[PDB]
């Protein structure tokens, strides 16, 4: 609703008079389902899903990130609409200091390559961000805020049902004689992530 | 400040240079390793309390799985937290009841059983020798005069009375979904309390139980005996849900 | 021959068509920062006149700061907006380049074209990504920074007095900032961006729901009683979240619950602390 | 007791008046189960409040007059100390709300000013001040409030109270004004505009400080521009506001405007969402004192001097 | 003071509230003093410039 | 088993401070404000008792306790803290009434529970109480007001606020309060300086009031707390 | 080396073995005169009209520095400024003190 919608079905957004999502960002245990997210989102969807694992982007060239970065929102900003889907940004995720290595000065200013980019003056259009961690304690305040990032989406260890209900997926193609002990399984299953 | 130790107050129960006590926070993140949630509603007539049975194994008599625990005839509790801790607290309060009707020649109020358990634990607090209970505490009964009563009591010390409460994993997301609910002011029964309590619950977890997979403690006006739902009833009560 | 004032700062003038659009009325419940930066610029870059005879000193530059949402980047596009002059938006971060002297030679166009153009805003967002303090020459890559300090800063306060070119820059972690920044004369007028209150949030809340329709009969007061201290733009996920729940049900307008889902989706940061502390 | 009341309020509640209501009102008063009454009376005060514009409803709030020193003693062997503070600033509250004789409210309010000494709480002593020297503004008498605040200046600041020292500034600064002296006047408004910065502001209280300040800026022609920038905010507040003095700065807004030669910002000012939601008699007039002006005419403007000044002959 | 015969000073200190004229004070004398009046706080783009970095304060 | 840390935990550290107590002096300046008035004819106590939400019943746990039948308690910083004072306090406040059958002098029981506290300063293998009282009394015709903090040393005030901004409190009780003041007068000023904080629509289930007039020390009903919230 | 911070109690130890910081000279708040003296001084570098005490104002004024004072001029203009007025008459300077005195009682 946040991403596909707000594309072929915000003409009408306005009658509310809100605009169309910003950014989601997962969030999760790892192992929730994040990653196969991405995948699912920009098989079905396909558009213009820029994927960004967010760390291939550092090189060590100055401003070999920010060059990068631009590219990104440029292309996408005249190609939009277009999915941004970065895979872990605990990278450029950053957090900012007081201070580190000399190291740190590079990402961060490429931290805020794209968050000057998703907000600042120029206006994101039709180009959508999907933000992506395992452990958002490290992220800095500045990126978590909305006109940046819209609303955390949460992915719990799958319930005794989502375990169940995931558990007759990945084990719906094995030769299993009338003796298939899902709920037994499922039950001594536990605090088990989605693998 | 704002995080800051100094010397051992991240090991033992003295003051942070903040003035936090650490070893009491942990013993609240203590209580979530159980990995249950309980809930407790306040009816107009009764009260109620309901909790998740979690019964992994059928190599395990699951009715001696409780965490419900009769301290008095008229005085029920649900334990959160540490289960061996939980025991403890239980043995505890028992005694101290006990104890209290052979001294006052009346039976315990609920109030003063949980301010006398908030107490003892206060002691662990202040105390460097011991550690906290990573336990939870929730109270229920009928006061010959205040009408039905729900109380909870801390780790650190802390114990309070509510209308309704939860305690565990999902305590937050319950206390929120509860807070709306009270807020609607509707003829509190007690099937309007137990079906709010166990929805609560259901809600909360998305779980939508067997009669196995919880286990509802209750008390009355009409009947103060604290009594444990059989599986029959609660089941009885859970195909009545299905229905609105 | 001596180019006449060109080259990249980097654009040059914005041009007219891409006006940061956010008008003022979208900003509201800031009249002291907004009236400071009136004051700071709007009005002293006008009126001139009183800025000598009034014996006033005008400043040169001017520092934003504070949380991440109390609206900075929205008082630019306010002033790029009602504004006249040139609003030159050259971002911190992309001073840094893949080159030895393209820094300098930025700030030398920046500031040239801020000359030429004529009463100019050089506005930097973000200004951490050239000046934090803790430099350190030796990687290599920090001597390309702190020159482009000393470029901004050369061509800081290498002016005239009469230089009708103020100076904008916006930042949160106002802390990694070499005090050489903020020194009467670069950077005088330090500006604040709490994470509003009350009254505030009043506007805000007004603000954001004057945009859209909804119930009457309802009162973003209840929310405007709590604490929480929600910044400016925090309760605009809201504003936006509840046109989420209202459209995913379909129903122009929202209802109770959109607000409360909003509130409970946005504040989110339901716990805390502990109960036995106070 | 109870029998009547909610009976009587859901009968109340229903339609009539409360005249009839009174009926059970003055019987609220009167009646019925004799708890005290502790919580009737204040229930009877319910009524008296409602029964009170209701006494207003027809004119024996100077009955209540009388019985507030009853209802006095009657909170006095029943309602508690605090009990009269609330009770007892119901009725000199809502009685000043609404226009009748100046006497029986000096007269009420005096007393009951004097009433707080004998029990003697300063803090509602100081509260009740502030109506008392506004109600000597207005009424007539002028030496009368000089006297009052300059003998209350001292009453809020030992406390540092400071929004009614703002009160007493701007509400006693407009007496001497009117007293034909804008440099006291004025130096009275300029000490406002000090102490007002030193704490909060607020809201409406603001307001009169500055349309004040606008005032002053026209009562010695210094500039309609600086005056001007007062009565736009100090319409804006009244504005967003209760909406009850809005309807006059929008007024003065205007004056600078027709002073100023621009008909053009008149025009702006006739909008409808922004004020027209009054549409009456002052926008009617200053609009068409307004164009009549730009029409550089004597002829128009003699006849707007003619049939609107319902208003103009009422203004200082 | 040489000729009183008392090793004469090198270095004062001045304590007080904070803002309320001790730079003037250092600086003012330096200034009528005409002597180059340094301030040297922690700031590394100052020790690009002056000091080649180095590695202390002599 | 079990025994008891015989060493000190609350130590001279070399500039001379016994650090433990200054931290202990931290959670207290950090629990909710609290405001105590001697007014001539009668001593005031108010406090901020803003619950979590809507599930707390705020008829259960009070924060001003009564002592005996002519003094009265309020506290900043940690709950189990006070309840273990309050309890302690009663004791001592009984002991003395044995023994003269004669209620307890405001001071000296000020006196006794300070002593308490400075045990926990010194006694072995504990921290002190993070906790600031202020105990109102009435005897001898004059009322009486003292404070207490966690090293055990006790001062008297005509006025005084602890707890989150207790300095502006203090301040605004210097300016907007003096002598001659009726004991209706200091409620008034007591709920305006507790208001100079808190954060909400104050309620009259958000704040607890307790009073100590020559009739006895009593904590005001919610109805009455309401009257005087109606200004 | 003139080193000059605040609170001596907070410089160490080996900074003050008697000899060794020669003239220890400390600073004064500063009164009505000071700030007279201070306040005539930032005063004169705007255009100050007549009918101006001084004293008035530093009396007002009751624990600000050398600072203080300027930022209390500084906004006489800048109101003045806003009224669009050249000059800067007494009451100007009244209000900056609030003003000042607001920020003296901010943060
Ligand atoms: N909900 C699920 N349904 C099916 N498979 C899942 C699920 N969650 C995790 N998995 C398994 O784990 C992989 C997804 O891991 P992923 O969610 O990317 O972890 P992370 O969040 O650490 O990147 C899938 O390839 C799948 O095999
Ligand atoms: N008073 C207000 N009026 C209008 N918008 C506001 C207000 N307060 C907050 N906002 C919203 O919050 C956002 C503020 O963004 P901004 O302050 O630029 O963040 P950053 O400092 O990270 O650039 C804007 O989108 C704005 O719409
Ligand atoms: N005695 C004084 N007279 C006039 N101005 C002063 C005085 N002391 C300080 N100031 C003002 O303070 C500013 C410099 O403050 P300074 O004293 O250097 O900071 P610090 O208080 O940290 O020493 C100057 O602009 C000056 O106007």
């Amino acid at each position: 609703e946040v991403i596909e919608l707000p594309l072929t079905n915000p003409e009408l957004f306005q009658r509310v008079g809100i605009i169309p999502p910003k950014g989601c960002l997962l969030y999760g245990p790892p192992g929730t389902g994040k990653t196969l997210l991405a995948r699912a989102v920009a098989s079905q969807l396909d558009c213009n899903f820029l994927k960004v694992v967010s760390s291939s982007i550092v090189d060590k060239y100055i401003g070999e990130s920010a060059r990068l970065i631009r590219e990104m929102f440029n292309y996408a900003r005249d190609h939009q609409p277009c999915i941004i889907f970065m895979d872990e940004i605990d990278a450029i995720g950053g957090r900012r200091f007081s201070e580190g290595t000399s190291a740190d000065r590079e990402i961060q200013r490429t931290l805020m390559e794209l968050l000057n980019q998703m907000d600042g003056f120029d206006t994101l259009h039709r180009v959508k961000m999907i933000m992506a961690t395992n452990r958002p304690d490290t992220l800095d305040p500045a990126l978590l805020r909305p006109g940046r990032l819209d609303r955390k989406i949460h992915i719990d260890l799958p319930n005794e049902q989502a375990r169940l209900d995931i558990l007759k997926i990945h084990a719906g193609p094995i030769t299993k004689h009338g003796e298939i002990d899902y709920e037994a399984i499922v039950k001594l299953s536990d605090g088990f992530n989605g693998a | 400040s704002r995080g800051s130790s100094a010397g051992f107050d991240r090991h033992i129960t003295i003051f942070s240079p903040e003035g936090r006590l650490y070893q009491v926070e942990y013993a609240f993140k203590a209580i979530n390793q159980g990995g249950l949630t309980s809930v407790a509603v306040r009816g107009k007539d009764c009260a109620v309390i309901v909790t998740q049975k979690k019964v992994p194994d059928k190599l395990l008599d699951s009715s001696t799985v409780t965490h419900l625990f009769k301290i008095t005839e008229n005085i029920g509790c649900v334990m959160t937290g540490m289960t061996a801790d939980s025991r403890s607290q239980v043995q505890r309060a028992r005694y101290e009841a006990a104890n209290w009707k052979y001294k006052y020649g009346y039976e315990i109020p609920v109030d003063m059983l949980c301010k006398r358990i908030a107490d003892i634990s206060q002691v662990y607090t202040q105390n460097a020798e011991m550690r906290p209970l990573g336990c939870c505490m929730i109270l229920i009964g009928i006061d010959e005069e205040q009408g039905p009563q729900v109380y909870k009591c801390d780790p650190a010390g802390y114990y309070c009375g509510f209308k309704a409460t939860a305690a565990g994993v999902k305590q937050t997301e319950s206390t929120s979904f509860l807070e709306k609910k009270v807020k609607k002011k509707f003829d509190w029964t007690f099937e309007q309390t137990v079906e709010t309590a166990i929805t609560c619950l259901s809600t909360v977890l998305s779980i939508d139980f067997k009669p196995s997979e919880i286990e509802v403690g209750v008390v009355t006006v009409e009947n103060p005996k604290f009594r444990i739902l059989t599986e029959a009833e609660i089941d009885a009560h859970l195909v009545a849900l299905a229905e609105r | 021959d001596v180019l006449p004032p060109e080259a990249d700062s980097s654009i040059m003038m914005l041009t007219s068509d891409q006006k940061p659009d956010v008008m003022y009325a979208d900003i509201g419940g800031m009249d002291i920062q907004k009236q400071e930066v009136r004051e700071a610029v709007e009005l002293p870059l006008t009126h001139f006149e009183l800025y000598k005879q009034i014996g006033i000193d005008p400043p040169r530059g001017v520092l934003m700061y504070g949380p991440p949402g109390c609206g900075k980047t929205m008082l630019a596009k306010a002033v790029a907006h009602h504004t006249t002059a040139a609003f030159i938006r050259v971002v911190g971060s992309e001073f840094v380049q893949k080159y030895l002297g393209e820094g300098p030679r930025m700030v030398r166009d920046v500031f040239r074209l801020a000359k030429e153009n004529a009463p100019a805003i050089i506005f930097i967002d973000e200004i951490d990504a050239i000046a934090t303090k803790r430099f350190d020459a030796q990687t290599g890559a920090d001597r390309e920074v702190q020159r482009i300090l000393l470029e901004l800063l050369n061509q800081m306060d290498g002016f005239d007095q009469n230089v009708n070119v103020k100076v904008i820059m916006a930042t949160n972690r106002a802390d990694t900032l070499d005090p050489a920044l903020l020194r009467p004369g670069r950077l005088d007028r330090k500006i604040e961006f709490p994470l509003p209150d009350r009254r505030q949030k009043r506007l805000i809340f007004s603000t954001i729901t004057s945009k859209m329709n909804l119930s009457e009969e309802v009162d973003l007061e209840d929310y405007v009683a709590r604490p929480d201290k929600i910044s400016g733009a925090d309760i605009n996920s809201i504003c936006q979240e509840s046109g989420m729940l209202a459209v995913r049900e379909n129903r122009y307008i929202v209802l109770a619950k959109d607000f409360e889902k909003a509130y409970k989706t946005v504040i989110k940061k339901d716990e805390q602390e502990h109960e036995f502390y106070k | 007791a109870a029998a009547a009341v909610v009976e009587f309020q859901r009968a109340q509640s229903l339609l009539s008046t409360d005249r009839e209501a009174s009926i059970d009102i003055l019987h609220s008063i009167v009646k019925r189960d004799i708890q005290e009454n502790d919580e009737e009376a204040v229930q009877v005060k319910e009524q008296s409040i409602l029964e009170l514009g209701s006494l207003l409803a027809k004119t024996g709030q100077a009955a209540e007059l009388g019985g507030l020193l009853k209802y006095v003693r009657p909170f006095l062997n029943s309602i508690s100390k605090a009990k009269a503070a609330r009770l007892v600033r119901s009725l000199l509250d809502l009685f000043l709300d609404m226009e009748a004789a100046t006497g029986q409210e000096v007269e009420l309010c005096l007393e009951c000013i004097e009433w707080a000494k004998s029990e003697k709480r300063t803090f509602l002593r100081q509260a009740l001040e502030a109506r008392l020297v506004s109600l000597y503004f207005d009424t007539k008498r002028y030496q009368e409030a000089l006297h009052l605040g300059s003998q209350l200046l001292r009453e809020l600041k030992k406390m540092d109270d400071k929004a009614l020292l703002v009160e007493v500034q701007l509400l006693e600064s407009k007496t001497y004004h009117a007293l034909s002296n804008l440099p006291k006047a004025r130096a009275a408004l300029t000490s406002a505009r000090t102490t007002a910065n030193a704490i909060y502001c607020p809201p409406k209280l603001q307001a009169t400080l500055d349309m004040q300040s606008g005032i002053i800026h026209a009562a010695e022609e210094k500039d309609w521009k600086t005056a001007y920038s007062y009565f736009y905010e100090a319409f804006e507040g009244y504005d967003s506001i209760d909406s009850p003095k809005a309807i006059t700065s929008l007024k003065y807004m205007l004056l600078c405007k027709i002073m100023l030669n621009t008909p053009e910002d008149v025009q702006a000012l006739v909008s409808g969402k922004l004020a027209l939601r009054y549409a009456g008699r002052q926008t009617e007039a200053l609009k068409c004192v307004a164009q009549a002006s730009k029409n550089r005419s004597l002829a128009d403007f003699e006849k707007a001097l003619t049939d609107y000044r319902a208003e103009l002959r009422d203004d200082p | 003071f040489e000729a009183l015969g008392i090793a004469q000073p090198k270095g004062v200190l001045l304590y007080g509230p904070p803002g309320t004229g001790k730079t003037l004070l250092a600086r003012a004398v330096a200034h009528h003093t005409d002597c180059t009046f340094i301030r040297v706080s922690g700031s590394e783009l100052v020790q690009k410039f002056i000091g080649e970095g180095a590695r202390m304060v002599r | 088993a079990e025994r008891g840390y015989s060493f000190s935990l609350t130590t001279f550290s070399p500039s001379g401070k016994l650090v433990q107590i200054e931290y202990a002096l931290a959670a207290v300046a950090g629990g909710a404000p609290s405001v105590g008035i001697k007014a001539a004819n009668g001593v005031v106590l108010a406090t901020e008792k803003k619950q979590k939400s809507i599930l707390y019943d705020e008829r259960s746990v009070h924060k001003v306790e009564p002592i005996t039948k002519h003094i009265g308690l309020v506290y900043s910083g940690m709950g189990p803290d006070y309840r273990v004072l309050v309890h302690r306090a009663r004791k001592l406040a009984q002991q003395y009434y044995l023994v003269y059958q004669e209620p307890i002098p405001t001071a000296q029981l000020v006196q006794r529970v300070a002593s308490v506290m400075q045990e926990y300063t010194q006694s072995g293998g504990v921290r002190p109480f993070g906790v600031s009282l202020l105990i109102c009394g009435w005897n001898e015709g004059r009322p009486y007001l003292f404070q207490s903090d966690p090293s055990g040393a006790y001062f008297a005030w005509k006025a005084t606020a602890m707890g989150k901004n207790y300095v502006n409190g203090k301040t605004f009780l210097e300016k907007r309060y003096n002598e001659d003041l009726e004991l209706e007068d200091a409620i008034h000023t007591a709920i305006l300086t507790l208001k100079e904080s808190f954060e909400g629509q104050m309620t009259e289930d958000n704040i607890e009031v307790g009073i100590c007039n020559e009739a006895g020390f009593r904590r005001l009903t919610p109805t009455e707390v309401k009257d005087y919230l109606a200004a | 080396v003139i080193m000059a911070t605040n609170r001596i109690d907070i410089l160490d130890s080996a900074l003050l073995r008697p000899g060794r910081i020669d003239r220890k000279i400390e600073f004064p708040p500063p009164n009505e005169e000071a700030r007279l003296d201070i306040l005539k001084i930032h005063s004169r570098k705007m255009n100050l009209t007549r009918g101006i005490n001084l004293r008035k104002i530093a009396e007002l004024m009751p624990g600000a520095s050398g600072a203080e004072v300027k930022g209390v001029c500084t906004e006489a203009g800048m109101y003045a400024l806003r009224e669009r007025r050249v000059h800067v008459t007494q009451e100007d300077f009244e209000m900056a003190v609030a003003k000042v005195m607001q920020k003296d009682s901010e943060k």
